[PDB]
C-alpha cells in the first residue's frame, strides 16, 4: 500500500524527485522518505522502461541516479605480467541512466541529478 | 645489459614510449618489443613508484597526461558493484561503454607516480617493461 | 591538553588521520571527532610546516585533504563575445596538499585521500 | 547565408577548427577570421548546442577530447573559495598552476553538448561563431 505520488509497477513502488543532489544525498533523502526506501534498482529491461515513464518533470540530455555506486573500487584488478596485485584507487564513481534510450552513464558521484526512489510494498 | 634506449632498476628493463596507442595496442606492443616485455608494473611502496614516474616526467610530452601501465580492471561486467543499494543483487545491467573504465594509467599532476582509470580506447603514451635480454 | 593523539600548536589541536575518504566525507568525518572540528585551514607558511611532521604515515608523494572546496562553482564567468552568463556548471573539485614541499593541488572531490583535522573550539 | 567552410544556424556562421590551440590563442584567432568573430558562445536553453555539438561531433577529426568554447572563469585569484570550510578568510594559497582550470570547452562524452573546465594553457581544437557576412 503506497502512498500517493508515489507510481507502481509488478509489485513495486516508484517516485521521480525534482531535486537537484549528489548521489550520497539522494540515497539518504530516498531512505528518509519511506522505510526501507532506496534509490531506484533495475533488474530487467522492462523495469526500467517504466521507470522511463515517469521522468516526464524533467529536463534533457541530463540523467537520473540509479543505486550503484563506487562502481570502480569495488572491482578486482590483475597486471598483465607476473605481478600479483596486493590488496581506494579510483575515484568515487555512481551510476545515472539517461531517460531517452535508458543506457547507464557512470559519472562523479558528486554531480547533483535528480532521482528515482523505490520500495517494495 | 638492458638494450640501448632502455633503463635498469631492480634487475629489469623498462622505457617510456611518446607514441600514443590504446591500452590493448600498447601491451602488445611491449610484448613484441622485447621477449617478456609487458606494460609496466609497479610496487607503489617501493622505488619502484618512483623510478618509473621519472622515466615518464623526463621524457613525456608536455602536453600529454597519461601513460598506460600495465593494470586493468579484472571483472567482466562493465561496473563493478554486484548489488544495488537497496541489497538487491545486480544482473540486468546497460552501461554505455564509453563511460567505462577499466585501463589504468599514471597521472601528470603530482609527477606521472599515482594512477588512475581510463576508457580502455584511449590512446595515451606508455611504459614498457622486461627482463634482461 | 589535546585529545588523545592529537597534536598542539599556537592553542590549535591537529590530528593526521590515515584513512582513505573523498572530500565531503573527510570534513564531516573531522567535525564528527571533536566539536568544532574541520578540515585543517592554512593561514601561514609556519602552520603548514608543522602539519607536515604529521604525515609520515602517508603515501610518499601522495597527498592529504585540505579545508578548501568546490574551488570552481564559486566563481563568476563571462563570454568572449560579452553575453551575459546564464546561472552545476564547472567540475566539483577540492585543495589537497603536498606536505613534502606545501604545494597545493585543485583536484576532483571524488578522490579518495589521507587527511588532517583542527580544531580551535 | 554564411562564408564557404562556415555552417550557418540562426542567422550566424560557425565553424570547427582543427589546429590546436590555447584558450586564448583560439579566441584571438576566431575574431581575426571575420569581423565579430568569438570563440562560440552558447545558449544551453535553445537548439544551439545541438546544434554545435552536431557540428564537432560531424567535422572532428581526431581522438581529441575537448573543444574550446568562449566561457571562462573571470576571477583573478587562483581559485574561487574564499573561505575555509571553517569559515576562516583565504589570504596565505601556494595553489599549483597547471591545476587552475579556467578555461571551459565541449566533451567528446555525451556529444559535445556537456562543458568542462580546463587548464587555460592546454591546446585543444576549437569552435568559432560570428555574424553573417
Ligand atoms: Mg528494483
Ligand atoms: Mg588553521
Amino acid at each position: 500500500d503506497c502512498p500517493p505520488d508515489w507510481s507502481s509497477y509488478e509489485g513495486h513502488c516508484y517516485r521521480f524527485f525534482k531535486e537537484w543532489m549528489h548521489w550520497d544525498d539522494a540515497e539518504e533523502f530516498c531512505t528518509e522518505q519511506q522505510t526501507g526506501a532506496h534509490l531506484v534498482s533495475f533488474q530487467s529491461k522492462e523495469e526500467a522502461d517504466f521507470v522511463r515513464s515517469l521522468t516526464s518533470e524533467m529536463l534533457k540530455g541530463d540523467v537520473v541516479w540509479i543505486g550503484l555506486s563506487d562502481v570502480w573500487n569495488k572491482c578486482r584488478f590483475e597486471w598483465t605480467d607476473g605481478m600479483e596485485f596486493d590488496y581506494l584507487i579510483a575515484e568515487y564513481e555512481c551510476v545515472a541512466s539517461k531517460p531517452t534510450n535508458n543506457k547507464w552513464w557512470i559519472i562523479p558521484c558528486t554531480r547533483f541529478k535528480n532521482f528515482v526512489c523505490e520500495f517494495q510494498a | 645489459d638492458c638494450p640501448s634506449g632502455w633503463s635498469s632498476y631492480e634487475g629489469n628493463c623498462y622505457k617510456f614510449f611518446q607514441q600514443k596507442m590504446n591500452w590493448a595496442d600498447a601491451e602488445r606492443f611491449c610484448s613484441e618489443q622485447a621477449k617478456g616485455g609487458h606494460l609496466v608494473s609497479i610496487k607503489i611502496y617501493s622505488k619502484e613508484k618512483d623510478f618509473v614516474g621519472d622515466l615518464v616526467t623526463k621524457n613525456i610530452q608536455s602536453s600529454d597526461l597519461y601513460a598506460w601501465i600495465g593494470l586493468r580492471v579484472e571483472n567482466k561486467e562493465k561496473q563493478c558493484s554486484s548489488e544495488w543499494s537497496d541489497g538487491s543483487s545486480v544482473s540486468y545491467e546497460n552501461v554505455v561503454e564509453r563511460t567505462v573504465k577499466k585501463c589504468f594509467a599514471l597521472e601528470k599532476d603530482l609527477g606521472f607516480v599515482l594512477w588512475i582509470n581510463l576508457y580502455c580506447a584511449q590512446k595515451n603514451p606508455f611504459v614498457c617493461k622486461s627482463p634482461p635480454p
